[PDB]
């Protein structure tokens, strides 16, 4: 994995270069985010559980998904699904705190989409179910925050489609 | 950076960042502008740094540029040359990321094996590197300097140890 | 069923069925007239059985169905009832297989993350099964009754512990 | 794995049902056919290795399979195949005994095709053995046990092919 | 063979074959002319090393072509025949090899488990072996029957064995 | 793995027959090659190092692969090239020593091109250091002997190709 900072010193690196003006330009716009990351980071571990359930309970329950013939039916597959959101909800607060997409692309989507098709996960209502974390989770971290953690829950659902 | 090394810490754990990490990382994210400053001196000041560390490590080792010497030749002599940069470079990087990992992920992983196979004195390199340190740190602020300091000693201690 | 369970033994050993198991499973392949009966007089008795089921509970927590709780409002309590036809479904399932298999697999694993995520009080329905078990149980012989007693109370086990 | 009675209850908890009486029917027709099911078992635990060997003496033996050339020359290769026809006898009873075959489909047939290909186990002379052990089988537990064994060979041989 | 050997047990640790063990394949290879005049000496005299053998063999054992007995009848009897001049065959492999990695890898892995599958007593294999020794040794030289005799004495031991 | 002596064994061994004419000529072949052989290991063994830097010093320094954006850049990167020459070397002569290149097949080769496009290794300039080994091996082991690891070192060449 990388965050911000290593990204831009890798496409320094690459080149033999320091780096420039608009690579410090770069590194500037990290450093100076770092209060608004670490208060989002703080609000949504302190919130995980609640931003899970609340999300489930918008998105997947009542529905067919959660009766038989539907994925989540049977508590051994509800539990795992929840554990799958709070796994989502951690790895994009990782990613949001890094501001950087590849510890998505290295621990979460390799494979994914692979393992759930064999399993018969449905992507769809996992997607949307995604989304609804994202909606919940910017209803407590606020607007500006809450459209940074939406860049990587959305990254995760571009990566499963 | 800092930043990624909390977030190993925290996925090997299966858990979020602590408090305690992330005010870690808010004291890190709240020191950028002097790492860029330092950074930018370093690059700035790029050929006057290696001519001056050049100068004191051939004093010290006028054997590497005689006959049989690793540096012999104008080619050789410039080749040296253009590692000090790189390593110079190389700790612009580490101060930025506030830790070793992009100098020891690009320097000093291998360079043992590698300097050996190039006939290069590692106990050379280590030489090199110290008056490198020398000459860099002495274009900083005294609160600067002593910030820099310890991406030169890394690099030092990792080239003197097995 | 107790047919699986001993041939799963018997594979992780590389070997055929003892004796001793064989005789099991003779044993328990000749129980199937009574294990069938019991599951269609519960089938048959269903609404009933959750209507009496339901009454004891929440006399008992009528907390549940006041503001606040998880079961206030129709909408809330119908899922509830239905629930509860869910796991007298299971029992039946159980019984016919003759160990604790299909209720483990289906309604068990897991439980206590489900319906927390719910906010649904486990110990809630710890309650639950044990007057579903007194409301389903009077409706069979005494020997039936024993003989499903055993599946109710692996259910309730499991709820309470760990 | 499932046996014939979970297949039954699993058939009926996707659709969310108590077992109705097609359900009981066929849970019946299980329970019925204990006797037949042990005996055979028991039978066949007995007389494996005989069972064996009287098989490949009718199809493999004084053939080109045994001489240079052939995929059971050398002893390694011999044992190596009887053990391959042990393991389909015990697997074949275990799933007449369940009365189910997905025993075989999950610990006997999975990546087994692919296995013999990449080794050069010769598939058509493998489901010669097989449909031998079938009628010697059908030999020793007679004509009624003999069909539901005949069930799950065949299964295997269909998997191989 | 030899070679072979060596180059595993290198490779296994990660090395170039020691000054040792390339002086052991040396000598192993200057050899080379002993074991292939063994080899064509046993393969040119086949038909009379077997019938002195199967001579033998049968004298000590004449139930083997009683009925009931694994070589009752001509097409048994010439199965084991043909078994005698392969496992000659094999000894002159392991001759040439200079270890016993062809002998075992064709003729002894999974040996007990295909004779017992066919009915042969193990142990007549063994004297079988024996007197196949016997027969074989005798029409090599004094020098040669040593450097042979150890690969007879190893399908002899395996046969005895586990 | 085979050397020169159980490839003609195994190649008599699967036709059930005696060692033919032919077949003890190439074994004579081979007995009488190995003085050749030994010897070559020896120096090899002796010079492995140096022949390793001789041939990175004619094939690839100073060139674009160890600037930034070639694959030898980083020292991690360097070192772990040198660690590939060194396998290629070490194994060919296993290789020559055997008279056999199935230890090649076997565990240099098994899945090596594909690993390489993975990590974006190039393949041509391997093989270009590879054939540097090649020349700097002749010039120490001699003519004959350069001869025979020459048949080994390129057919790891042409097994990446
Ligand atoms: C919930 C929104 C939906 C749902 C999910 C569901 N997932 C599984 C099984 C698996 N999910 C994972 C996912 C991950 N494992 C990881 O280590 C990571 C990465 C950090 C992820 C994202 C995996 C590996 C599995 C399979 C292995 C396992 O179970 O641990 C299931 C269970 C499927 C089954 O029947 O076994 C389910 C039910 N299903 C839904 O319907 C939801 C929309
Ligand atoms: C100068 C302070 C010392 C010195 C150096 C010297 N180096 C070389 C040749 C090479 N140096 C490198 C270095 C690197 N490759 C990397 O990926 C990195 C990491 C960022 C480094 C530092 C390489 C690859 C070479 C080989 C040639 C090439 O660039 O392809 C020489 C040339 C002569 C030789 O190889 O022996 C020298 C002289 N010599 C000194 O005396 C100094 C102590
Ligand atoms: C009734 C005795 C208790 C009670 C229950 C109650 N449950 C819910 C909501 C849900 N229950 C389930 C249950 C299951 N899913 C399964 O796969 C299985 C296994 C066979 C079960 C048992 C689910 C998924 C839901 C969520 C909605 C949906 O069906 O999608 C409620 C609704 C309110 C809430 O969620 O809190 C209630 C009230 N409440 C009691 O007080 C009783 C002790
Ligand atoms: C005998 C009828 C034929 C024959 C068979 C033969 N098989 C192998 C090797 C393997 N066979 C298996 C089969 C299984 N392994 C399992 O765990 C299971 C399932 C429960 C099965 C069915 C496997 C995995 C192998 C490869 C691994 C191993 O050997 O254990 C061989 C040996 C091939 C070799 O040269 O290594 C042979 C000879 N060959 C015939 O000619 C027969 C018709
Ligand atoms: C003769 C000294 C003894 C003897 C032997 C005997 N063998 C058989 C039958 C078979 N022998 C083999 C042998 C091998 N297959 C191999 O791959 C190898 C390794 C090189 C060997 C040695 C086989 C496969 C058979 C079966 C038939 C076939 O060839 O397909 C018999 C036939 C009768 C029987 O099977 O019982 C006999 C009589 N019997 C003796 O009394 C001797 C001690
Ligand atoms: C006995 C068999 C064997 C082989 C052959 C082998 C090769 C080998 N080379 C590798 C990597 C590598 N190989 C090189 C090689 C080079 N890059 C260049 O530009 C050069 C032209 C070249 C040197 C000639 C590099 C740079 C890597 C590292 C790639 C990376 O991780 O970035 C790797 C990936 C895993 C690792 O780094 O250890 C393997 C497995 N490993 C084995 O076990």
């Amino acid at each position: 994995m990388q965050d911000a900072i290593t990204a831009v010193i890798n496409s320094a690196d690459v080149q033999g270069k320091y780096l420039d003006g608009a690579a410090m330009d770069k590194l500037k716009s990290y450093f100076a985010s770092g209060e608004l990351r670490v208060r989002a980071a703080s609000v949504i571990s302190a919130n995980a559980a609640t931003i899970v359930k609340e999300a489930v309970a918008k998105s997947l329950l009542y529905s067919d998904v959660t009766r038989p013939g539907g994925n989540m039916y049977t508590t051994r597959r509800y539990a795992a699904c929840i554990r799958d959101l709070d796994y989502y909800l951690r790895y994009a607060t990782y990613a949001m705190l890094a501001g950087d997409a590849s510890i998505l692309d290295e621990r979460v989507l390799n494979g994914l989409k692979e393992t759930y098709n064999s399993l018969g996960v449905p992507i769809s209502s996992t997607v949307q179910a995604i989304q609804a974390i994202k909606e919940v989770t910017a209803s407590l971290v606020g607007a500006d925050a809450g459209k940074e953690m939406g860049v990587y829950l959305d990254y995760i659902c571009s990566g499963l489609s | 950076s800092v930043v990624s090394q909390v977030i190993l810490q925290a996925d090997d754990q299966l858990r979020y960042p602590t408090s305690g990490e992330l005010k870690g990382i808010q004291a890190f994210l709240t020191t950028g502008a002097q790492r860029i400053r330092i950074a930018e001196t370093l690059a700035e000041n790029e050929k006057k740094i290696v001519d001056q560390a050049q100068k004191q490590l051939f004093k010290k080792h006028p054997e590497y540029r005689a006959p049989g010497g690793n540096a012999y030749g104008q080619r050789q002599y410039n080749q040296c040359l253009r590692d000090y940069g790189w390593y110079l470079r190389l700790v612009t990087y580490g101060v930025l990321a506030g830790n070793k990992e992009p100098i020891e992920t690009t320097g000093l992983i291998g360079v043992k094996e590698m300097y050996n196979s190039l006939n290069v004195p590692v106990p050379g390199m280590v030489d090199a590197v110290t008056v490198l340190k020398d000459a860099a740190l002495g274009l900083l602020s005294a609160e600067d300097a002593n910030e820099t300091a310890p991406y030169f000693d890394y690099i030092i201690q990792f080239m003197s140890h097995h």
